[PDB]
Order: C-alpha cells, then structure tokens, then sequence
C-alpha cells in the first residue's frame, strides 16, 4: 500500500560517503529494504535502507549517483521496497533498476507494480517434473543437458564465450519460444544492451508498432553504482516472476552475469560496517547468491526456464564466486581460457560441465554412455597428451579424442562476425552414426585437423575433397 | 516494561540484533522479537546482547521488543517426526500437516565419552558393493564422504539409506535403521527431488529429512546439523539405531563465518572464526557407539564435503578429516571414466579397521582395497612395461577385470549376500583372464540367474554368515 | 593453600561470548592463571583467569561449556590455578582437564594435588646424560634414534600414521617398561580414548581389581571447548611431573597431538583482545609451545622419556605449527601423504627425520654411515626418479634404494586390522648383514617389489619361493 505512520516519514541525510548514505528520521523509522526518495533532487534518487544503526538513524545504499547530495537533504519514506511495474504492459520496453523507462518511449502504463523483494517459493511449491528441452548444440545440449525451469550457468574467465553463447541461446530458443521472455543485463557493457535492443527490433522480437513483443528488457549496468547492479538482477527477475505466477506461463530469463549481484556487495559490504572475508568479499555472499537464485524457479503455478552467466575473477574457479554459484545451475559449462588458444569454441571443457539431468532415462543410455566414454578417453587423454608420451604424440601404445574435440567445437551462428562460419547446429538429428563411430574406431582416420572447424562426420569426406592427400 | 526479562532492540542489520535490556537472558537461550521471530542470544555483553536472528531482517527493527524463552536452543524430536520433512528448526514444511511432538531435545549436548562407548561392531549396510566390501561402514561411527561437485556424494548416501528397506519391516528389530537426512545450503528443489524420489522407494516412510535451503538465513544453515544430530540421538539413546547424513558441512562452513563476522568475533583463517574445529568436532563427536551397559544404541554419521578440484587437505577438510574415522573420497577426475563411485585408495580409509567388515568381507574383501593401495603404482606403470618381471602381470590382471566389478552403480542396492556373490568370484580369480568389457553383464545376470535358481547359496550367509566350504564349490560351478 | 583476602573473592560475570567470560570482582582481584568456580551451576564450571582488564575486571577462558551462563552469575575465586590430584592414587584411573574423575569409578582419593602451572626445571637441573633406548623399528629406531628423556615427535599430515605409531610404541615400549606411564589425549577422537582404555584392560596395563596399574590416563578432547584442549596436555604433564620428581622414577608420557595446545590459542587468541599473526594464529605460539614443552624433561631427580605427536595443518610443514615445534623433538619422523600412496608404512620420510642422538658414539659408526649412505643414495635417488631419466627408470647409468625403501616399511603390529601382517620388529638383532648388503651391492638383485611388504633380507629368498620366476 505504501503509507507511513501519523509521524514524519521524513529523515534528513546525516552522512554521505560514496554509495552509502546514512539517514536520520525522528518520527517514523523506515524498515530495512524500504525504497527512500531523496528530495531536493533534479531527478529520481532512491536509497534502499539497509540497517537500523540506532540513534534513530538508518543506513542506505544509493540506487544511482550520490553527487551533490547535501548533509541535511530531506529523504522521503515510500513505505515499501523498490517496486517496479509488473505486467504485460512492460513487454517490448526497457526498464532500469527502479522501473523508470529508459527506452525513452514514455510512461509505462500498468495496473500494478510488484516489490523487487519477494518471499521465494516454498518447499510445497516446488516441482520434480523435469521435462527436457533441446538446444541443438554440441557439448551444451548433448554432454551437459538442459531442461525446463532448469538453470543454465556459463562460467567464463572474462572473455571466453559466456555472453556470445547467450545471444545464441536466444537465437535457437528465445525466438521460437512460445510464452514470454526476459533479459536482465546486470553489470556488463551498454554497447551490447544497445545492439541487443536493435537486433531484437530487426528480428521483430521487439516490435515498436503493434503489440507483438515477447521479451522484456531490464537493465542496470557498468556506468552505474553498485546499489544499482545489486538489484537490476532482482528487478529483471521480479519481472519474470509476475509472468510465471499471476499469469501462468513458462517464462525464460536471461541474466548477463548474475554474480554481479555480488560484485555489488563486494562494493558495498565493508563500507556498510562489515568485516571482510574470502578475498575481501562479504560475510553474506552465500545467503546473497542464495536468497536471489531461489526465486528463478518453477512451481505449481508456472515455470521459469532460465539462463544465467557467471564470471571467473582472475581466471580462478577457486574464487568463491564462480564456486558458490555452481550449486544452483542445472548444467555446467566452464569455458576455459587455455581453450580459446586452441580455438575450441565454445570453450566448454570436457570435465567441469556437469548436469542434474544427464541420466539414461532422459538423455539416453546410448548417449550418456559415449558421453562417459568421451570424457573417459578424454581423461587419460588429458594425462597422455603430456604424461608418458611428453607432448609429442606418436610414441607407442596406439590404445578419436582429438576428433571428438573438433566435434563439440560447433562454431555456430553468433560467431559469424569472425570468419563467415555460420549456424552450425541441428537438434540431435544426425549425431547418431557420427560421434559413436569416432569412439569405437569406425570411420576414424581422417588426417587430424582435416576435421577441425566443423562438426558432422558427413563433412570428413565433404572436406577430404577440399583438402586432399594422395598419389 | 522491565529490561530485566525483556528488551528493546538498539540496532539491527545483517541479522545481528544488538538488543538492549535482556538482563536475565542466558547465554544461548533463544529469544522472541515483536514481529514474532526467533533468534538466540550469542554475545552477552555489558550494554547489549547481540542476538542472531533466524530468518530475514525486514520486520526486525530499531525498538522491536524482545522476549525471553529461558531455554537453550533446543529442537523437537521423537518417533512422530519419522517420515517427514522439516526446515531445520523443527517445523514441518512438506505440507503434510503438523507433527505436534512432545519430547524436545536441545542441540548443545556434549558428546558421551570413553565409558558410554564401546566398539564399532554390527556394521551397517550401504548396499553399495564398492562401498561396503572395499570400505565397510560400521555402526556408531563417522564416515566422511568428501568429493568434488558432481561426483556422487548424495546418491551414495541416498543408496546407503535406501538399503534399510527390507530391514524396516522384517524380523530382527536390532537389524534395522532409521534415517536422518540433513540438507544444508541446497536448492529446495534438489531437496524435493529427494523427498519425492525417496518416497518412490517408500524409503521416506522410515526417514526424517531436514532442510536449510539457501533462502534460510545463515544461522539456520548453521543450526541445522546440530538439529539432526539430536534427531538421531533419540535412537542412540533408546537402543534403536540411526543414519544421519550431513549433506555439505562444507557449505555450513561457508555459512558459519557469516554469522560470527557480523558479531565482530575476529576472523582467523579464510574468515573461519577460529573455532571452525569446535564447529565440526563438537558435532561428529556426537555420533557414537553405545555399550550394552548404556543402551546398545548407535548413530552413524557421514559428513558430506565439497572437494575443491581434488584437494582433500584444505582448511575445513583437514578440520574434518582430522576428526572423522574413515573417509570415502569421491573424485570427479574419474567418474565419467566409468570409474564410479570413483574412490581413491591411499587418500581414503575405513580407519575403524576390519571390525566393520563381517567375516564375509573379511574373507573376500580382505585383499581388495590394499591390493589397490600399491597397485596405484603398477596400474600407474604397466602402461609402459615390456621387459620386466614377465609374470608381474597378475597383480595387474587383478585390478582391471575386478575394477569393472568394483563399479557399483544404480538406484538399487545389492544386499550383503549378493555382494558376497559377485565380487567374491573375483577375489577368488575365476572370471579373471577373460577380457573385461562384458563383466557388467555378469554382475547383472549372475543375480537374475541367482534369484531364479540359486536361492539357497545366499541363505548360507543368513545361517553361517560367512562363505561355506560348500557354496564355495557351488558358486565356483556357476562361475566356471 | 588457596585462601583469598578479607574482601570478597567473588565476582559477577559481566560478559559472555562463547569461550570467553569476563568477570568483575570488587574486593579481591584474582591473579592471571587462577581457577575460578562458577556458582549457580549444575556441574563444575571453572574459568581460568587470563587478563586483568582494569575497571576491576578479569578475563577468563572457559574450561567447559558456557551454556546458559548468565550476566550476573557469581564466580568464586579458588585462589590458585587449576590443580589436579597428583599421586600413585591416579594410576589406572582416567582424569579430565580439571582432575574430575571420568572413568566413573568414583572419587580419586589423594594426599595432595599439584597446580597444572609450574615453573619449568632450571638450567642447573638439566642433565646431559643421553643413555640410549631401543624400539626395534626400522627408520624410527635405526635412522633417527631415540633416547631416555628424549622427546619423540611424529609429524603427520592428518591421517598418515601419527597415532597408529604411538599405540605401537606402547606395544614394544610401554608394557615392558619398568616405572610408571602416562597418556594425555589432547584434541583427537574419543573413540580411540575408549578403545585405548579397554585395550589397556584386556592387556592388564590397567587392571580394575588389584592395584597393578602403571599408566595414568588424562583426557580432554574434541567434543570440548578450547580452554579444555588448551590444558589437558598440561594436566597429563603435571601428572608425569609428580611421578618423576617427588617420586624419583623414569616416566613415559604419551601426548596424542601436543600442538592442540595451540589450536587452543588459535581458538581463544583473537577473542581475547589480541592481534593475529602467522595464518591468523597468535602472537604467543612460540612461548606457548615453549613454556609447555620445557617441562617434559629429565633432571637431577628423575627422567621423563616422552612421546608426542604434532599435526600438519593443510599438509603444510610450512605451517608455523609443525615447524616451530621441531626445535623441541629429540628425533623427527615427518610421515608423508605422498608416501601413503606408495603404501610405505610408517610414512617416515628419508629426509626430514632428524635426531640429536645419531652420532657413531651412541648409534654406531657402521650404522650411522650406511644411514648417511642410505639417505645419500636416496637424495640423488629423489632426483633421478624423475630428473634425467624422466620417471621411467632403466635409461643408462647403472650407477638398492627401492630395496631399502621396502626395508624400512616395517608393517608391524598396530597395522594388523588391515591385512593380517603382524609385529614386524626385532631390536636391531639381524639388521647386520642385511641392510649393508643392499648398499654395497651384495645380495642385491631380487625382482623389485618381490621384496616389498616385509623387512629382513632373509625373506628375499623366503619369498622368492612364494613368487618364483624361471624355466
Ligand atoms: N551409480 C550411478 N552411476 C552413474 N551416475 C549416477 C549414479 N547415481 C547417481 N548418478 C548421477 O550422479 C550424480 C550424483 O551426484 P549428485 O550430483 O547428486 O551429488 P554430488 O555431486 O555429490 O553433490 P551435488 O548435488 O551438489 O552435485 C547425479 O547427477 C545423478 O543423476
Ligand atoms: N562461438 C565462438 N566462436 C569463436 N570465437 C568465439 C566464440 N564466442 C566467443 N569467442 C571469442 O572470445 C571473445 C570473448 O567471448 P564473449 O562471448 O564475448 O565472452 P564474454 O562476453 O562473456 O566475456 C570474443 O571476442 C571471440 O574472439
Ligand atoms: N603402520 C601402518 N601400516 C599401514 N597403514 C597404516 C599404518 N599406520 C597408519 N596407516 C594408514 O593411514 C591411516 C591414518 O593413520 P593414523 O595412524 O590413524 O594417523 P593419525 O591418527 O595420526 O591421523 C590409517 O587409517 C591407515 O590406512
Ligand atoms: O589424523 V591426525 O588430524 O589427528 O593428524
Ligand atoms: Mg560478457
Ligand atoms: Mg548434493
Ligand atoms: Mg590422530
């Protein structure tokens, strides 16, 4: 409802230090998580309350710049958290971390708005039903399978193929998707958000005319404070929520880096009056990543098939950032930097790319076996490649892999801007015959890299011609 | 009105209520807020108490009155709780209604001691061949199952628990086992995955499951194990036995430091509050063996741990392996190789010794695990032999073929007398020579072949309880 | 004597935070190190005073749980440190960190009790006499010799063979020992303490009937607070002390991990008002390990041949824990984790296992030479095993070791619960002829691992038969 007590819901700013504004109310202390309105402004400045310091003083986290703020400025108490307008009337538009319209097309007329802080779905709300969903990608679809409501997680070590992949999943999946879609861009480039906008126009997805728009774009990025990157992920989630629940539909949600939800704390923690931790971080990262990701799920009212992305600071999976996250993603894909040298793209690795949907019941007995067999050969392969033989192969022991490694290196669509290679895909269709051959030995002999930047076995001989070797 | 028995919050934030008043609060008695919420008093100080709040802050706020619940943090327990799922404070969540219990139990109990305990005997069947046979788990002990992401820790424990089936409705009461599954951190969907799945095998009908799933504020993910410990202690103190699984103490480690740092208790190693030991010593030390003279009861605990790329000696793991007796290491490094469970010998033990493994395994398994203790060298050499001790190949022929018998894997456990069936056949090299590959069909068919005609041989382990001179021959005839 | 001033020796608890209880006395401040009695109890709660904070307030370290303690509870001043009953009347019984009886056999009737904090023996008390003492173990007895009053130190990296060894030293040494023995179990499992109890009954050592008991058991372990693991080592030392001094006898003392005496501080330091150090630790670890270990020694009144154990946190000898300790132990034995793979047991390493009793005068010119020669061959061995040849042996340069490595891998008694291998031992007796041969070349040729899990050269040919190779 948003209505304070019969006593002043106005406080006066008593302290400003970058992203932290301390405020002091006399007749009506505003709860933690409440959205506050800074008066005397030339724009909209909301400070999210964070602590109740005592001496009748709160502690807020700035949602935008704290420039020019002055020790005494009036701050208003809305009486409810940051609430953004939720509804179909937000589709095709671009919102920011507060619900303000940033695609410039004027007011977002909506029936209601929902708080960005909502109780996560309870135990007796969850759903065990794991119905499959195909992407037609090598490692990504086959190896570590995906699923309805299942969370995807792309672990990239900074420029290894995390965001390229997502645009791609948009390609095969988003467009052809029935039901609505969302894209919360948290942290990452504004450049991309722009293009992504116009590309979504070029391909109708976002149509500025009719009302045939299916995606909703929530943004809050890099040129902004951490209080903002802290919650843009929430907002673009509060969106997808409303669609699944109050409008019973199976939504999709695209978070471009969801751990920016944590760079955030890593930028506000200590400056909040907290004692550091792992790497400096925060004694909250666990509950943080937790409380948030436990919303982007399915339920007895609807499903949210989501796709996230998680960055690898200093290339260290040993960071409690990519790490802690793992326990949430219903399929792993740790793209390796030592893999991009090899060109292998996507850089998904034949080890750290798990799934809680890879059993013979849903993926295949045939499929999940050669998968075991592909990583098997691959494991002793990782050793042999250096161990025993010492780099140079040949040696002895003829007792395929280099082949399969080229198989799952599908260069696909979103990578056209590099070498004309296009949409290498197709939904399982002819994986059969093909990949199995490699492993048992069949058809396996074609002069090494002669089968490199392509996938289907049919192009072993449809290239042997391209590069021939005989007389 | 009196700060004697109550107090108004001076501050709050990040779930550390610096409450005023509460002069009479005890050091740990959980308390009550105005928004009707628990929290226990952890830092009793001169001008404040610093309570740790169970659940998100929002409603907690500067002035909220706090009340006393003069009772150290205690949790519900009894038989009623059997076959249900609750949070990690007692209250149910599986929507199955209430379980109004009438026998509480505190969580700050001190482990028994030298005299109450006796000797780990009367093993407990995981049902996992590779496990029991190789690594036998005795009852009343703590077996650590470390292992990286995606490696089987929850399945194995889930099989180990599914194995008590036939027991929880048959004859010998003492030959039973109740189960307490603790979920710490996990997505509350992964938990519903188990509750439903365990319900499929009816397994939930004799199990208690507790959840501290992500949303839940750090204290819950903390207090949870100490809540499950108490669950089983009901049995370990009433003759009855139990199996508790602390799924991810590691994640509880990630979740403990949180709470302490916010009370401003100086951090030490990787933020870990120094008493990161007393964190996991205190707990495990509570699953003990009970002497007749005290009850005969038991509680076995398998603490789950997250292996960071393969390191088993990280702070917390050391902290945990340095306690527990027997640690089953699960390596992601192997798995896909087919080598599942994927147990590394040389860095994993049963510790309690052959006392766990009954005469049966003491007959067959006696060679299995240490044949592979040094074989980790030869199986790490053969790949390049040629001219050595020509016939040294036997100690080698004996890792490969067997390995394919050593790879249990399925949502189904093969009882002790079936486990006495297939592996034995190998230790006593008869299948041997034959190139492996199809071995998988032996272990599969040998049973459909056994429960179809050989219904007496298994019966000589529920009579003699070991391998007969007789059935040695009998088996030796169907194998040859 | 324990008697306070003509002014209240009672203070009232003013602060409780886990293991630290601050107390405030008005008419009689209790010195540092004094044992305090908490009133209002349902048991015995002693808080050891640690600092004199001022404002007439002390600072204690809890000896057991601080559960239910209340801000105002009366705390009594004993007027003397934690004193445990010392005497022959403690033999065969089990005490805890305060002297309370925990083996349940009722009151420990004794003539007196001694404070657990006593001035270490002075310079003009020490004794240079280093008379040898045989254990009949490979590396342990031969390589890094032991001695009367000498300290033994077993450095294990968490489950590598530190405690197994100690039970063993009990086997050969404790039983056959003339004079009394002690066993302080600090930190480690309660499981073991139990078994150790009953095993000491099964083998008479502890007899519950007559009065033919020689060992004394002091315990304080894992399920307890650090104030307790901090001092159990002290108590089980205060015991061995009384026997050596006031009862002139050469005692033995078994500490199952003596650096738990430091986990202790590592758990109480910072929470005491101190600034951290190495790893977080404490600015006292040096004096700590010091002040304590400088009691377990010999003197002009009696000797204490002790055996300790020191844990290796995170497998890092680089920890100032195993490290700092070294300077105290009269023989080293750093069991290696990379050694247990190799099965080599004990995991004592051919490098880091020193001794200040390994000179030709006491060990042997013959013995200490081939020891130099065993580790010599071993050093260039450690290099060759990888360096030059690159793993695979053979290569060139035929210019024994693998043999000797199997020699000192005596599987002995306490390791029976694994593979029936038994009490491989015998006091030097036939080391002669045997080990020397290996090194000079003599008798050295038997098909490698053919001489693995055994020691005596006599079993090279008494096994060649077991595993034969010819035609
Ligand atoms: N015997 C088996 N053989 C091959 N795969 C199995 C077997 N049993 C279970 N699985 C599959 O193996 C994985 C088992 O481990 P699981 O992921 O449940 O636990 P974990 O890796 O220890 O911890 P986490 O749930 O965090 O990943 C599951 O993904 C499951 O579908
Ligand atoms: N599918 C692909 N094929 C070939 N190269 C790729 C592919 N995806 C990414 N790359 C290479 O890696 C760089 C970083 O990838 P990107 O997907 O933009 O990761 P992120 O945006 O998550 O950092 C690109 O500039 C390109 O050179
Ligand atoms: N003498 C020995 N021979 C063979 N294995 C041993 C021996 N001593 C210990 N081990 C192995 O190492 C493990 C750990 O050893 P343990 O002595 O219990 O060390 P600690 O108790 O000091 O951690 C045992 O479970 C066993 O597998
Ligand atoms: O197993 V020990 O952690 O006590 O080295
Ligand atoms: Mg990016
Ligand atoms: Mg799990
Ligand atoms: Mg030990």
């Amino acid at each position: 409802s948003a209505a304070p007590k019969a006593g002043t819901a106005t406080g006066q700013i008593v302290a400003v230090i970058g992203a932290v504004v301390d405020v002091q109310f006399d007749e009506g202390l505003p709860p933690i998580l409440n959205a506050l309105e800074v008066q005397g402004r030339e724009s909209r400045l909301v400070l999210e309350v964070a602590q109740h310091l005592g001496e009748s003083t709160v502690r807020t986290i700035a949602m935008d710049g704290t420039e020019g703020l002055v020790r005494g400025q009036k701050v208003l108490d809305s009486g409810a958290p940051i609430k953004i307008p939720v509804g179909p009337e937000t589709l095709g538009r671009i919102m920011n971390v507060i619900g303000e319209p940033i695609d410039e097309r004027g007011p977002i007329k909506t029936k209601q708005f929902a708080p960005i802080h909502a109780e996560a779905p309870e135990f007796i709300e969850m759903s065990v039903e794991q119905e499959i969903l195909v992407t037609g990608i090598k490692v990504v679809d086959l190896l570590a399978p995906y699923a309805k409501g299942g969370k995807i997680g792309l672990f990239g070590g900074a420029g290894v193929g995390k965001t390229v992949l997502i645009m791609e999943l948009i390609n095969n999946v988003a467009k052809a998707h029935g039901g609505y879609s969302v894209f919360a861009g948290v942290g990452e480039r504004t450049r991309e958000g722009n293009d992504l906008y116009h590309e979504m126009i070029e391909s109708g997805v976002i149509n500025l005319k009719d009302a045939t728009s299916k995606v909703a774009l929530v943004y809050g990025q890099m040129n902004e404070p951490p209080g903002a990157r802290a919650r843009v992920a929430l907002t673009g989630l509060t969106v997808a929520e409303y669609f699944r629940d109050q409008e019973g539909q199976d939504v999709l949600l695209f978070i471009d880096n969801i751990f920016r939800f944590t760079q955030a704390g890593s930028e506000v923690s200590a400056l909040l009056g907290r004692i550091p931790s792992a790497v400096g971080y925060q004694p909250t990262l666990a509950t943080d990543m937790g409380t948030m990701q436990e919303r982007i799920t399915t339920t007895k009212k609807g499903s949210i098939t989501s796709v996230q992305a998680i960055y690898v600071p200093a290339d260290d999976l040993t960071d409690p950032a990519p790490a802690t996250t793992f326990a949430h993603l219903d399929a792993t894909t740790v793209l390796s930097r030592a893999i991009a040298e090899l060109g292998i793209y996507p850089a998904v690795d034949p080890l750290d790319s798990t799934s809680r949907i890879m059993d013979p019941n849903i993926v295949g007995s045939e499929h999940y076996d050669v998968a075991r067999g592909v990583q098997k050969i691959l494991q002793d392969y990782k050793s042999l490649q250096d161990i025993i033989a010492i780099l140079g192969m040949d040696e002895l022991s003829e007792e395929r892999a280099r082949k399969i490694q080229r198989f799952l290196s599908q260069p696909f669509q979103v990578a056209e801007v590099f070498t004309g290679h296009m949409g290498k895909l197709v939904p399982l269709k002819e994986t059969i015959k093909g990949f199995q051959q490699i492993l048992a030995g069949d058809y396996d002999h074609l002069p090494e890299q002669a089968f490199y930047m392509v996938g289907p076995i049919e192009e072993a001989v449809a290239k042997a011609d391209k590069l021939a070797e005989e007389h | 009105v009196d700060l004697e028995e109550t107090g108004r919050v001076l501050s709050i934030g990040d779930g550390i209520a610096r409450v005023h008043g509460l002069r009479n609060v005890q050091a740990e008695e959980m308390v009550e807020f105005s928004s009707g919420l628990k929290g226990m008093s952890l830092n009793l100080e001169p001008d404040n108490v610093g309570v740790v709040v169970f659940g998100n802050d929002k409603l907690i706020k500067e002035g909220d009155i706090v009340k006393r619940t003069g009772a150290i943090v205690d949790v519900p327990v009894g038989d009623e709780l059997l076959g249900r799922v609750v949070d990690a404070l007692g209250n149910a969540i599986d929507g199955k209604g209430p379980v109004g219990s009438k026998i509480r139990r505190r969580v700050g109990l001190k482990a028994p001691g030298i005299i109450p305990r006796i000797s780990v005997r009367e093993p407990m069947q995981t049902g996992i061949k590779a496990v029991d046979s190789l690594v036998p788990i005795g009852r009343g002990q703590r077996e650590l199952i470390i292992g990286d992401r995606q490696t089987g820790k929850t399945s194995i424990a889930i099989d180990t628990i599914i194995n008590q089936k036939r027991f929880n409705d048959g004859t010998d009461e003492k030959k039973k086992l109740y189960c307490i599954y603790v979920a710490i951190g996990q997505k509350r969907s992964t938990v519903a995955q188990l509750v439903k799945r365990l319900t499929d095998a009816d397994a939930m009908k004799y199990t208690i499951v507790v959840s501290a799933t992500a949303s839940d504020a750090a204290p819950l993910q903390y207090l949870a194990p100490y809540s499950g410990c108490s669950m089983g202690e009901y049995f370990r103190d009433n003759g009855k036995h139990a199996l508790i699984i602390y799924d991810d103490l590691s994640k509880q480690a990630v979740a403990y430091r949180q709470m302490s740092l916010l009370l401003r208790r100086p951090p030490g190693r990787e933020a870990y509050p120094g008493d990161v030991f007393y964190l996991h010593s205190r707990l495990l030390e509570r699953a003990a063996k009970m002497n007749d003279s005290f009850g005969g009861g038991s509680l076995t605990a398998l603490p789950v741990i997250e292996t960071q790329a393969g390191d088993v000696s990280a702070y917390i793991p050391t902290n945990v392996i340095s306690i527990t007796d027997g640690q089953i290491f699960l390596e992601t490094e192997l798995f896909y190789k087919g080598i599942r469970p994927a147990i590394n010998v040389g860095l994993s033990v049963s510790r309690v010794g052959s006392a766990a493994q009954t005469r049966a395994m003491k007959q067959v398994a006696g060679t299995m695990k240490l044949e592979l203790a040094q074989y980790r060298e030869v199986a790490a050499f053969a790949q390049f032999g040629s001219d050595l001790d020509a016939a040294t190949q036997q100690l080698l022929s004996r890792g490969v073929r067997l390995t394919e018998l050593l790879k249990q894997g399925q949502y189904s456990p093969m009882a002790i007398e079936e486990q006495v069936a297939v592996i034995y056949a190998g230790v006593r090299g008869y299948l041997d020579k034959l190139e492996p590959s199809k071995i998988t069909k032996f272990e599969s068919a040998f049973l459909s072949h056994v429960v179809s005609q050989h219904q007496s041989l298994l019966g000589n382990i529920r009579s003699d309880g070991k391998i007969s001179e007789q059935s040695d021959a009998k088996l030796k005839e169907i194998v040859t």
